[PDB]
């Protein structure tokens, strides 16, 4: 259990010190890479998304898209995801693809 | 007859107390009337200047 | 420099801190401990008074939280399973996460701590209570001695009964005098009525 | 001419407030008499008997 | 026990009586209605002028003032637990024994945080044996805690910079000086990352140094056996289970 | 004692003044008493109060100011006096409502009456001189034991020995002035400063 | 001159509000005491009898 | 303050009243207690 | 006193202005003028 504990410690320390939500860190790390690991690039995305959030007054989604990442198809999924916020409220007439 | 006299004394003191409460109400409402009187007296001098 | 109301040298220095911490960039310009302190000292020099109080407040609270955490993770005195913030609150008999907006005096704080210790003792929430001494005279009246005001009233009674003496009603009365009393309870008592 | 009419208006408002004052002081002094007299001899007799 | 309780009550009564007699407040034409007893003189000579000594209410020296109330409180409380056990008042708050009772001590007004902080400092420095500055320096590189490291000058800089202008928008209006400031410093002064916070966030995790990093990232008493429990993670970070 | 007190208190509660004073003069009168066309040699008009007799033994069994006062009658003494000057103050409030010049003089007369009868207020003395012990020393069991022992000896005995008690045992507390008396003193002073 | 007089006007108005403030405050205090006294000993004695 | 206005008669009333009151309460020493018992002083309550 | 009247200043301000030094020991039951100038609050440590 050691390595997973180290990973979770890293992420939880970051989010608690940074006002970041678990899904937000999920999205930013996935957008950085499918590894789920952290490097300078992850913290780069973190900083710039929060900076643009502060200045232009947008949510975490808009900033994360702005930094160079993609629009996330699979958010928390207990609520409407970001992608379906963009193109699925409502569907035009049929289901999206 | 002890009991009936006691009932009488109870209602008479209660009636006097009700009178006293009415007196307090009259006093406060007269005070409030006076407050309005002087307040609108001041309104008069404002209006005339 | 004028935007921050400060010297150009220190803004140079703040920018000079390449926050890359031993490579991934030029190099680590991380200031030493004392250099950090001096940079902070100079940088905050141009701050007003009410802002000074706000900074003191924020720093005091942050230091309090860090200290509480450190004592949890470091020193574990035997005899207590202190495992949270309120555990330290109870064992050190003083609140540790209140806002700084509250103010008090030494005597008030000591009063509160000792009261809470006594209360903890009585309810047997504390293990190894010396239950022999819990039966003392003072604790019997703990209902009226848990408060300073009540204690003051009951103490000031015996030396100064006059403040608390009420001729109008007392206990030990004879219903005969009480009947007088209710007979002299009318709205207006002229001479012959009281006679 | 227009300003003559406006000063007339404020004078009319002065009169309005003045009769307001008369009404208020009437209510005041009626309350004051009603309060000072407190309890008359009828209720005194009621309680006494 | 009876004889003792009536003894205390009689002593209280005699004190009260003798005190009421010599009250200078009662002069007063009613002075001509009070006398001087032999017991009055006896108390006079035994306790000197204390009998003539009174105080204004709201002073420390009063027996009804909070000072005397606390004196009685501690007098009673001093024995609720055996000296040996960890719940002894002298053990838990040794500095409470030597608290002076002065007018300044009950008048002055200081925040609860100040006293709490200095008491915690006193215990920590009692343990390690160092001073405040060494403690802060250790904190700046301490890793084994949910709040460590704690770079007080750094957070002060962050707080003041947020005070003057958040987002450094005016700073953005000076792009030439941005040729020298990169994103790293701006992140340091916008979010809460101390240098050691960066070091812990940007250190690789592999098994070759796994336990070593674990040792660096936790206290000895913490182990993955401890870590496995969800309630344990919630109480370790003070978070909610639904959140974890 | 109790019934004249009763009638006087009820009369004062009903804003009635003069027959109330006539009534309270039964038990006490600062102007003394007239009997047989002559000035009385006694001071208070209640014999038990003059003789200072107690009719309770163990008053601290319950929490009753009645018990304490009855155990030492002179408390009762000052109590009545207290209530007495009380109506004096209540006279001024009535005399002051009408804001009329002659009633103004009457109110000043009442206030000088209570000023003269009240005497001279004393002032703080002990606080400057009292030393400051530590809490532990203040709660020293030995000092409290010594004081209690001195008190018991004084009570059942009255021995003159230990002429000096070595005041270096500074661990006791001092009696505090009755707050009600200071309340009335400040009341009179504020109303007088107002009146001038 | 005219604007000086308008300032005079607003000063008169704020004084008027101050007097009405005092009136309402007196009503408040009298009501507060009248509430806290609640039930005096007269009614308690009625109930006891 | 001088804001108080009065007449010689009013002040004389006040002074003499205060003298009588001081005498009666035995605040003044050496009172001629024989004359203090006069009929006027019995009704001092309604003559003050 | 003159400067307190004109420039609308408390005593101690004028005291400093007249040529006297900043008083480092006032009543001492409250903050002195010196500690009013340099100690509300201390920057991070105790003043010297």
């Amino acid at each position: 259990l050691t390595i997973f504990a180290l990973k979770l410690n890293k992420a939880i320390r970051l989010c608690l010190t940074s006002g970041l939500s678990p899904n937000e860190l999920q999205t930013i790390v996935r957008s950085d890479n499918a590894q789920g690991i952290i490097n300078d690039s992850v913290l780069t995305k973190v900083f710039y998304t929060l900076f643009y959030s502060h200045r232009y007054a947008l949510s975490f989604d808009d900033a994360q898209v702005l930094n160079g990442s993609v629009i996330n198809q699979y958010a928390d999924d207990d609520s409407v995801s970001h992608f379906n916020r963009l193109f699925n409220t409502p569907p035009l007439k049929g289901k999206i693809f | 007859l002890s009991a009936t006299a006691s009932q009488y004394s109870a209602d008479k003191i209660s009636r006097s107390e009700a009178y006293r409460r009415r007196r307090q109400e009259w006093e406060i409402q007269r005070d409030n009337a006076d407050g309005e009187v002087k307040q609108m007296d001041a309104q008069l001098e404002s209006l005339k200047i | 420099a004028s935007a921050l109301h400060t010297m150009p040298s220190v803004i140079r220095t703040l920018v000079n801190i390449r926050y890359v911490t031993a490579l991934n960039k030029a190099e680590s310009n991380l200031p030493s401990w004392d250099e950090w302190q001096t940079l902070a000292e100079n940088m905050e020099a141009g701050l007003s008074t009410q802002q000074a109080q706000t900074l003191a407040d924020y720093t005091a609270e942050r230091l309090s939280s860090v200290l509480c955490n450190w004592f949890l993770a470091n020193i574990q005195p035997e005899g207590v399973s202190l495992h949270s913030r309120d555990d330290l609150y109870s064992y050190f008999l003083i609140d540790n996460q209140v806002s700084s907006a509250i103010k008090t005096t030494r005597l008030a704080e000591a009063i509160a701590g000792i009261q809470l210790y006594i209360n903890r003792a009585l309810n047997r929430i504390e293990p190894n209570a010396r239950a022999d001494v819990s039966t003392r005279q003072f604790f019997t009246d703990w209902t009226v001695n848990n408060r300073y005001s009540t204690w003051g009233g009951v103490s000031r009674l015996v030396y100064y009964p006059e403040n608390y003496i009420d001729p109008t009603q007392r206990i030990g009365q004879t219903r005969m005098m009480d009947e007088l009393l209710e007979n002299i309870s009318q709205s207006k008592l002229s001479r012959d009525t009281v006679e | 001419r227009i300003q003559q009419r406006t000063v007339d208006e404020v004078d009319a408002d002065i009169a309005v407030l003045a009769e307001s004052r008369r009404s208020a002081q009437n209510r005041l002094e009626k309350y004051q008499q009603l309060y000072d007299e407190d309890i008359n001899h009828g209720e005194q007799r009621a309680m006494s008997l | 026990y009876h004889e003792t309780i009536e003894q205390k009550k009689n002593n209280r009564l005699l004190e009260a009586r003798i005190f009421t007699r010599a009250n200078p407040q009662l002069s007063g034409a009613i002075r001509l209605g009070i006398e001087r007893d032999s017991v009055s003189r006896s108390y006079d000579e035994m306790f000197g002028a204390r009998s003539s000594s009174f105080v204004k209410p709201g002073s420390v020296a009063s027996m009804f003032s909070p000072a005397g109330y606390l004196t009685e409180l501690y007098r009673e409380a001093k024995d609720l637990h055996f000296s040996s056990s960890a719940y002894h008042l002298d053990n838990r708050r040794p500095d409470l024994a030597d608290l002076t009772l002065s007018q300044s001590n009950m008048d002055t007004e200081i925040s609860t945080l100040t006293l709490s902080n200095e008491l915690l400092l006193e215990h920590i420095t009692r343990k390690t044996g160092g001073d405040s500055d060494a403690l802060m320096e250790s904190l700046s590189t301490y890793r084994q805690a949910i709040d460590t490291p704690y770079h007080q000058p750094y957070e002060t800089i962050r707080q003041v910079i947020m005070t003057h202008d958040s987002t450094l928008s005016a700073l953005s209006r000076n792009p030439e000086v941005m040729g020298q400031a990169e994103g790293a410093s701006l992140l340091a002064i916008l979010a809460n990352i101390s240098p050691e916070l960066y070091n812990i966030l940007t250190e690789e995790i592999t098994e070759k140094n796994a336990d070593a990093l674990f040792a660096q990232n936790f206290s000895e008493n913490i182990t993955p056996e401890n870590f496995a429990s969800q309630s344990w993670i919630a109480k370790y970070y003070g978070l909610e289970l639904s959140e974890v | 004692y109790y019934t004249p007190m009763m009638c006087f208190q009820r009369l004062l509660q009903e804003k009635q003044f003069d027959e109330a004073t006539q009534w309270i003069n039964y038990v006490y009168n600062p102007a003394g008493y007239i009997v047989n066309g002559e000035i009385a040699p006694w001071i208070w008009n209640c014999r038990p109060l003059e003789e200072t007799t107690s009719w309770n033994a163990n008053p601290l069994d319950a929490i009753d100011p009645d018990a304490v006062a009855q155990n030492d009658p002179m408390h009762y003494k000052i109590a009545t006096f207290m209530r007495l000057l009380d109506q004096l103050i209540l006279r001024g409030d009535m005399a002051y409502r009408e804001l009329t010049r002659d009633a103004l003089n009457e109110a000043k007369m009442w206030y000088v009456r209570t000023l003269e009868l009240l005497g001279d207020e004393p002032e703080d003395y002990g606080s400057q001189q009292w030393a400051a012990p530590s809490l532990s020393g203040a709660a020293s069991q030995t000092v409290q034991a010594a004081y209690q022992q001195d008190l018991t000896m004084l009570g059942r005995g009255g021995v003159s020995k230990n002429l000096r008690t070595a005041n270096s045992l500074v661990g006791l507390f001092l009696p505090e002035y009755n707050p009600a008396l200071t309340d009335y003193w400040q009341t009179l002073r504020l109303r007088l400063f107002n009146l001038r």
